[PDB]
RNA sequence: CUCUUAAGGUAGCCAAUGGAUUAACGAGAUUCCCACUGUCCCUAUCUA
């Protein structure tokens, strides 16, 4: 359940589009592919809505959520607010947010459980993150590297982390965030995966860059399709040396 | 408008600000670390004696210890003393987040000030037996 | 060659958890999700997308998409509601208030 | 023929020399497979490291600056020239401090293919500047090319005068047909050509300097009344091998049009010795080129406003006391045999 | 696509439908084409679409030539087979040279107001070891760039032109002081090294220095030519 | 627009002429950048080439570590001192004048920046709007 | 490395090129110098003819020389596959000359700008300049024969497939008719010829596929006949050296209804005559056409 | 008849010093740096 596309010939999709396990999110930029591309693997199941944040179309990196709340900048107009309410339903709350980090998608990496902050968020933005999105939360980074939601792909299945990330380090963050994570690149070698991708439990979409051995090991990490677990590493080691 | 406030006043001289400087003394933390600074070759002094309240690196400690002894400093520490005047004082003036105001003012006299005060009470007593 | 030894182990390493706490955490998929029909390109009767919406009323660049069809209101007439924002020098946004 | 080896018209229709068998042909190809992965990874020390993986990044290295192609003007060489076909004595000076970098080798080898005539001999200038059995080191080695004579050019107190009157004087009475004889003085800029006329004329009457160019045109002085002096512009002969550290160091450029002098400190510290700096700049305790700037600079109070150190400006001054003698270094000699 | 892919797609696909019909008819327009170009075309492209139509003409009758004759039907050793290549003087008379033409005036002074200097315009022979006079005392000047050391010396026998160096100049025709001086115009006597071409006197002597005149200007075309007097 | 902007540019007050100095904004070690010359810029006679919020320069680090330095490489600005107009109704301007060092596809080489970042510059380039943590 | 050198500039041939480089300065110069100006001005005329006709000569001739690859510097395999296409000889030979044709160009435009420094009057400046371009004329008149040659290869190789001598590699081998482009067909998309007559393959045919999420190169090679190297020709001389070059899987393909033309003494000869050429390689021996015959039912 | 390449391991012997690489001064001539700015991008406005 990976598929390959991109939002006005870039492949930087979790940059333009924010994806929950009850709603998706798009930039109203142009025209209405990058729409359609989410709406055929989606159909009506889900909301996908069109929205701004602060005039932009860096949703996805503006804005932080999961499947219970989002999270959206102090930046967020009223009028773009009322616009989230009403295509939102009432099992999503909305919250906006008075923190200095205003990329809110950078600075925090959170699954329907989980959470990984930055580690200077405001006390009172970490117990909102804890109120709104009903997650555990903890100030983290990904090997020395801040912007751990730019950095960092999360789910309730598993996880997929920048490659420059320790063995020591994985473990640590596996153990907190209790998803198998692997370290591993998107878009043909870009090390931003975060904002490369985005995924939920039964969806992951990529840009069109992105090789085999690279939509392989994110559907394996991910768990998309349904002979495909976390404990295809050993037959997948074979490619993944010839990739490397 | 004029030369001298132009001068002055130009964007990139500007200085920091009150309600920053008040964020730096209010925690024993801030006060450690703004006291115990790294070696730099690009500040007076090489980064040491550096006066928080007026934000100034000095070349020596006897121009730290002149400096105290001076207007200008009390002039910021009088302005130092009461509410730093951030967004939330404007807005209650026009009558926009009265009670987040009142809540963040009876916040300061209640826990923010005192511990404040006794953090400038310790580094006047640091500087004055270090000088 | 032991050269391409620490970096293949890194990276085909894949790090396991371990309890840490007796919470569950399973994955959420919507009955609507695991319900819904595959999307063929090449099918008669499919699902008619706004891509098809778009080039059958203007093409991309022409067609002005109603961004309020999709509101989830209690009245499908109040869709297509102008909501004001200034009234005397006030933000009716921050009057506006349940009770 | 180009048609009967490919084209519509060829004829070649095999081999020229054909393979002997299947075995030899695979030990070759394996040979020639093993010698290119060899001379791969030797290109990928360097080359690769450097200039390939620079513009995947996009980055590309700053302009040369002009300051270093003085001395190879076409004006210039064309008083060299000039001076050249004038002279029937070509006098060659060299530095002390280091003869071989100061060596105008294409010109001596111009010199020794089109006029054999003009003879042509060393002068090691600023020998007061080199221990005593460095420069005696020097000139053995240097004689064993070509005559060299040592010298410390001064119009006061010189050492090597009246040697090289008598050996000039032997030239005039060799070239007695002659009723005049021109000796034309060449070499690299700042080397002290025109000290060395005006310690033979024990008059100041060419004009030195310790900025390179401060002579533009020749000169002709008259030693005796069969002796002529030539002074002549100095040269710096296009190379490779040489770099910019190079030219900078051997006093060719002006310093105060370098654009970071910081990054040639290191080479003063790799040239001079821990004990030399010490003691002339009355300063210790560094352990990098940029720790002994700020030192220097600190102790010298060269501030700029704020209370930064002058690194640039203390360059400068250091590579201007190197070039211009107020640091000893000298380059060492080959050994002896 | 790989090797001969046009070639493939040609003989896979073919070719346009009126490619044939297209390419019969540009070639008939082709004679009415080339006679508007030759009234229309003007100036250096008139001039030189006429230059190849001439060359192309001769090479036509040419061909017709060799087909008509082919249709109508030294005493070398083995080892050169299939290998292949009065006392009057040539130019008994040339152009005189005045001074004024031989020489050009060059002024000295921060005015100008000295005139002794000569510079000789024409190329020059300065012999071996030649040193410049110091300029004080240097009234003819001889510049470096107009100074020769080879010429291409002709043998009439044998047809063959040879790279060969100066060894002095004989007999400049226009005045003594011209030869004196090393004046290398036409119709000028030089002696030239001739140790390449082989010649042995009857005697056994080998010849390595012989007679030529220059038969061109070289201050015209920047090069010496010479035949060798035999 | 230059090469990896993502879409068109409206035009913003241009404050940055060529032989300005601004600060690096990044964490490669670079301290301040060097204009030398604007990408995409235009052609006219006696006008200096100038960039505003979110153009790719081609700058030369001053201030940093020595390897970075002697080399031109390509920025982007991310913040500029004079103001400008954005369409939602206000001018505004930053303290200082301040890029990060990139690539011809605009991709950073650093991993984080520190400070602000300009809405048009982070909109215009995704991986800037990637390694921002602060957008206005 | 390079792969592929399709991106050389046309090489135009000699008379092309003289009109080329004598009509670009013909139009891009001024060409209006009158007698009666000053000496300075018509020899500053004629110096920049020279100058401009010897810099677009020099600046072909270098288009000419960075475009084609180094035959010396190159992969073996490369290196070996030009040689036997274009005869290396020829190649550096030619190469060799069009470098000495624009040495002999800057040295006669350096020699006579530095003549024209000397002139006395138009006539005397126009002949000089006339000769500096005359000599230049001459020189590029005597590279007809290199500049075709050199155009003939370049459009040669510049349809060259493009092989990786490192990646993941197949080869195909075996006698004429056998079905090693049959077989190209089925694994890969390449449009090479199957035709039932010997060598309708006349040289190295590429293809790709993926298996396991990984890049491979199949290569079909022409046909190979069981004779000694002094009489094999250059395109057997191909399949030869991408055998022994190209580190793979070679797969030897086995007719056994001899359809093909060659008998199954034949093609074992064959195989155990090139069986020193697969060492350190994977091999593989594969009978086709088994719809006809089976190797169950054999003799 | 003969002449010059004996000097040796980062400072020598020989007579504090081995000097004009001379301090100070200058409406003398020249180069560079900090600061500074309408010299410039690119010009606008005010007074007599
Ligand atoms: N110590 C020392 N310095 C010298 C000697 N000869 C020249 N210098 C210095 O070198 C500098 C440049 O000399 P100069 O004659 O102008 O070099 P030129 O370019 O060859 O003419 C002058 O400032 C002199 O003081 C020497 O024999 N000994
Ligand atoms: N019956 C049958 N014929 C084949 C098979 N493979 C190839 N051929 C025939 O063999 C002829 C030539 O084969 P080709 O592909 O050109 O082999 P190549 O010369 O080695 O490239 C074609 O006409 C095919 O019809 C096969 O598997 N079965
Ligand atoms: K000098
Ligand atoms: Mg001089
Ligand atoms: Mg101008
Ligand atoms: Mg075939
Ligand atoms: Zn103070």
């Amino acid at each position: 359940m990976a598929t390959r596309t991109q939002f006005e010939n870039s492949n930087e999709i979790g940059v333009f589009s924010k994806l929950t396990n009850t709603y998706c999110l798009v930039a109203v930029g142009g025209s209405e592919n990058f729409y359609s591309a989410f709406e055929a693997e989606l159909g009506d199941a889900i909301p996908i809505v069109h929205t701004t944040i602060a005039g932009t179309r860096i949703i996805g990196r503006m804005t932080a959520g999961n499947r219970r709340g989002l999270l959206v900048p102090t930046q967020t107009t009223d009028q773009e607010l009322q616009h989230l309410r009403n295509s939102l339903p009432d099992s999503v709350k909305i919250q906006r947010v008075e923190e200095r980090l205003s990329a809110l998608g950078n600075v925090i990496c959170c699954n329907d459980y989980v959470a990984l902050v930055h580690p200077d968020i405001d006390r009172e933005t970490e117990e909102l993150i804890s109120d709104v999105l009903g997650v555990e939360v903890f100030r983290q980074t990904i090997s020395g590297n801040i912007l751990v939601g730019s950095y960092c792909s999360l789910s309730n299945q598993g996880g997929l982390v920048h490659p420059q990330t320790s063995v020591q380090d994985q473990e640590e963050l596996s153990s907190l965030l209790q998803v198998p994570l692997v370290a591993g690149t998107v878009n043909r070698g870009s090390s931003v995966v975060g904002a490369g991708m985005v995924v939920n439990d039964y969806l992951a979409v990529t840009g069109l860059d992105t090789t085999a051995p690279e939509l392989s090991v994110i559907e394996s990490i991910f768990r998309l399709q349904d002979a495909q677990p976390e404990s295809i590493s050993g037959n997948l080691r074979d490619t993944l040396i010839e990739t490397y | 408008m004029g030369r001298y406030s132009v001068k002055r006043y130009k964007t990139k001289r500007r200085t920091r600000d009150l309600d920053l400087i008040y964020n730096d003394l209010s925690t024993k933390e801030s006060v450690q670390k703004l006291l115990n600074q790294p070696l730099d070759e690009t500040k007076p002094g090489l980064g040491q004696h550096y006066c928080i309240h007026c934000a100034k690196y000095m070349e020596t400690a006897i121009a730290l210890k002149t400096h105290l002894k001076g207007k200008v400093h009390k002039r910021r520490v009088k302005e130092l003393r009461g509410v730093p005047y951030t967004q939330e004082v404007s807005d209650a003036a026009a009558g926009y987040n009265l009670n987040k105001f009142l809540n963040r003012v009876q916040e300061i006299t209640q826990s923010v000030g005192p511990e404040k005060e006794s953090n400038e009470a310790l580094l006047k007593e640091h500087l004055d037996s270090t000088l | 060659s032991q050269s391409r030894i620490n970096n293949v182990l890194n990276k085909i390493h894949v790090a396991q958890p371990q309890a840490r706490d007796d919470v569950k955490r399973t994955p959420f998929i919507p009955e609507s999700v695991k319900n819904l029909k595959k999307y063929d390109p090449e099918d008669p009767n499919r699902r008619k997308l706004a891509r098809d919406i778009e080039a059958e009323n203007g093409g991309a660049g022409v067609f002005n998409v109603n961004l309020k069809d999709k509101y989830l209101l209690e009245d499908d007439e109040w869709k297509n509601d102008i909501m004001p924002e200034i009234l005397d020098g006030k933000n009716v946004y921050d009057f506006l208030d349940p009770e | 023929s180009y048609a009967d080896a490919f084209g519509p018209k060829a004829q070649r229709k095999r081999p020229r020399l054909a393979a002997s068998n299947l075995e030899d042909l695979v030990k070759a190809t394996n040979e020639d497979i093993t010698k290119y992965e060899e001379k791969q990874v030797l290109d990928a020390t360097l080359g690769l490291m450097g200039n390939q993986e620079d513009k995947e990044n996009g980055w590309t290295s700053a302009a040369k600056e002009a300051i270093f192609s003085k001395g190879q003007s076409k004006r210039i060489w064309n008083e060299l020239y000039k001076v050249i076909d004038s002279s029937d004595v070509v006098i060659h000076v060299l530095d002390a401090r280091d003869p071989l970098g100061t060596r105008c080798k294409s010109v001596e080898e111009y010199m020794k293919k089109e006029t054999p005539h003009k003879h042509l001999i060393y002068v090691l200038n600023k020998c007061d500047l080199v221990p005593t059995w460095v420069a005696a080191a020097w000139v053995k080695h240097l004689s064993k090319e070509r005559p060299t004579l040592a010298f410390h050019a001064s119009i006061t107190n010189s050492f090597g005068k009246g040697s090289l009157i008598q050996l000039l004087r032997q030239f005039s009475q060799l070239h007695t047909d002659r009723k005049q004889i021109s000796v034309g003085f060449i070499g690299y800029p700042n080397t002290g050509k025109s000290s060395i006329i005006n310690t033979l004329r024990k008059k100041k009457v060419c004009q030195v300097a310790p900025i390179p160019g401060e002579t533009k045109v020749w000169q002709y002085i008259t030693l005796m009344k069969r002796i002529f002096l030539i002074d002549c512009p100095g040269i710096v002969p296009p190379s490779s091998k040489d770099s910019e550290e190079d030219i900078l160091f051997r006093g060719v450029v002006r310093v105060e049009h370098v654009t970071h002098p910081e990054q040639y400190i290191p080479g003063v510290l790799k040239r001079c010795q821990v004990k030399h700096l010490e003691r002339t700049y009355e300063i210790s305790g560094w352990k990098d080129a940029t720790e002994f700037i700020e030192i220097l600079a600190r102790k010298q109070g060269r501030l700029l406003k704020g209370g930064e150190p002058d690194e640039s400006g203390v360059s400068k001054q250091i590579l201007n006391d190197f070039n211009r003698g107020k640091i000893p270094w000298f380059v060492l000699p080959p050994e002896k045999e | 696509p790989q090797n001969d892919y046009i070639e493939r797609h040609i003989k896979q696909h073919g070719k346009r439908l009126d490619h044939e019909e297209r390419k019969r008819k540009r070639e008939a327009r082709e004679s009415h084409k080339i006679s508007e170009r030759a009234q229309k075309l003007t100036g250096w492209k008139g001039k030189q679409f006429a230059k190849k139509r001439y060359a192309e003409k001769v090479s036509m009758r040419k061909k017709i030539k060799a087909h008509e004759q082919s249709k109508v039907k030294d005493a070398l050793p083995t080892y050169l087979l299939d290998r292949e290549q009065k006392f009057s003087v040539p130019l008994p008379k040339v152009r005189g040279i005045s001074e004024e033409e031989m020489f050009k005036v060059i002024k000295t002074g921060k005015s100008r107001s000295k005139s002794w200097k000569r510079m000789i315009t024409k190329h020059t022979f300065v012999g071996e070891g030649f040193t410049r006079r110091p300029v004080k005392m240097e009234r003819i000047i001889r510049p470096s760039a107009l100074r020769q050391k080879k010429a291409n010396v002709t043998h009439p026998e044998l047809g063959v032109t040879v790279f060969l160096p100066i060894l002095a100049v004989k007999k400049n025709p226009q005045s003594p002081m011209y030869t004196q001086l090393g004046v290398l115009t036409k119709g000028t006597i030089i002696e030239v090294n001739v140790s390449e071409l082989g010649m042995v006197t009857a005697g056994g002597k080998v010849v390595w220095g012989k007679y030529a005149q220059v038969t061109n200007e070289p201050d015209r075309d920047g090069c010496v030519n010479a035949v060798l007097l035999v | 627009s230059g090469n990896g902007a993502q879409g068109t540019k409206f035009r913003i007050s241009l404050g940055l002429p060529v032989g300005a100095i601004m600060n690096c904004a990044d964490n490669s070690g670079a301290r301040n950048l060097y204009i030398i010359a604007v990408k995409g810029s235009g052609s006219r006679l006696n006008r200096l080439p100038a960039a505003s919020l979110g153009d790719m320069v081609m700058a030369t680090v001053k201030k940093g570590k020595p390897e970075l330095r002697k080399k031109v490489m390509p920025a982007i600005v991310v913040r500029q001192a004079k103001s400008w107009r954005r369409r939602d109704g206000v001018f505004l301007y930053f303290e200082d004048n301040a890029g990060v060092i990139a690539n011809p596809k605009g991709e950073m080489k650093g991993s984080a920046i520190t400070g602000p970042v300009g809405k048009e510059c982070a909109d215009l380039w995704p991986r800037v709007a990637s390694n921002s943590g602060v957008v206005v | 490395m390079q792969l592929s050198w399709k991106d050389i500039p046309t090489v135009a041939p000699a008379n092309d090129l003289l009109d080329i480089v004598l009509n670009r300065t013909q139009r891009k110069t001024p060409t209006v110098i009158r007698p009666g100006f000053k000496i300075t001005r018509i020899r500053a005329f004629y110096m920049r003819k020279v100058k401009y006709t010897g810099e677009g000569f020099v600046e072909k001739f270098e288009d000419i020389l960075k475009g084609f690859p180094n035959i010396n510097d190159v992969h073996p395999f490369h290196r070996d596959l030009m040689d036997t296409l274009y005869e290396k000889n020829h190649y550096k030979i030619s190469l060799a000359a069009i470098s000495r044709a624009k040495s002999l160009v800057e040295q006669v435009a350096r020699d006579y700008v530095r003549l024209l420094k000397f002139g006395q009057s138009l006539f005397q400046c126009k002949q000089l300049k006339r000769a500096a371009l005359g000599r230049m004329a001459t020189i590029v008149k005597k590279l007809r024969d290199p500049l075709a040659y050199l155009e003939q290869v370049r459009q040669h190789i510049g349809r060259l497939p493009s092989i990786d001598p490192n990646t993941r590699t197949l080869l195909i081998c075996g006698y004429p008719n056998v079905g090693k482009s049959s077989f190209l067909r089925c694994i890969t998309k390449s449009d090479v010829d199957v035709q039932p007559y010997a060598f309708t393959t006349k040289s190295l045919y590429v293809g790709h596929f993926d298996y396991k999420y990984l890049r491979f190169q199949a290569i079909d090679t022409p046909g190979i006949l069981d004779r000694p190297t002094e009489e094999m020709n250059n395109i057997e001389m191909q399949s030869i050296y991408a055998i022994a070059h190209l580190r793979s899987c070679v797969l030897y393909f086995m007719d056994l209804s001899e359809q093909c033309g060659f008998t199954i003494e034949a093609q074992v000869k064959l195989f155990h005559s090139i069986k020193p050429l697969f060492a350190n390689k994977s091999v593989m021996v594969v009978i086709n056409k088994t719809d006809i015959i089976r190797p169950e039912d054999l003799d």
